[PDB]
């Protein structure tokens, strides 16, 4: 599944770069607490590298 | 506390509620359905303005 | 459905008298108010003696 298109590469060097070198994994996150009235994270989106 | 000790070492504030420091509990049977113990009339529960 | 498990009275004589004299009646409890965005109590746990 690791595809980019190598046409990419013959118009934008710099995002085939960023894109092939710098692999991205988004990823949702959240807290739960059991007794609080608190608002916390719940879906938040981050990308781990 | 689930069980009646108290010396220093329990936790007896709730923590993240906070709620109880203003409003306290409503543990009342509610009022009285009668106000003469022998013979019945209806009163209302009016609104204000 | 009043048991404490005699046994319990030959290994632990404090705990049987706090079990014993000091039930707890466990409950939950909650408000809700209508039009309000403050977060409130909603499923607080409590001993009632």
């Amino acid at each position: 599944l690791a595809k980019i298109d190598a046409t990419l590469t013959k118009v934008d060097m710099n995002a085939a770069y960023i894109f092939a070198l710098r692999p991205t994994f988004p990823y949702s996150y959240g807290y739960k607490q059991r007794f609080s009235n608190r608002r916390l994270t719940t879906s938040a989106v981050c990308y781990a590298r | 506390a689930s069980e009646p000790i108290f010396n220093t070492s329990i936790n007896l504030t709730p923590p993240y509620d906070d709620t109880s420091h203003t409003v306290i509990q409503n543990l009342s049977m509610p009022q009285m359905l009668s106000f003469d113990p022998y013979y019945e009339s209806t009163f209302y529960v009016v609104s204000a303005d």
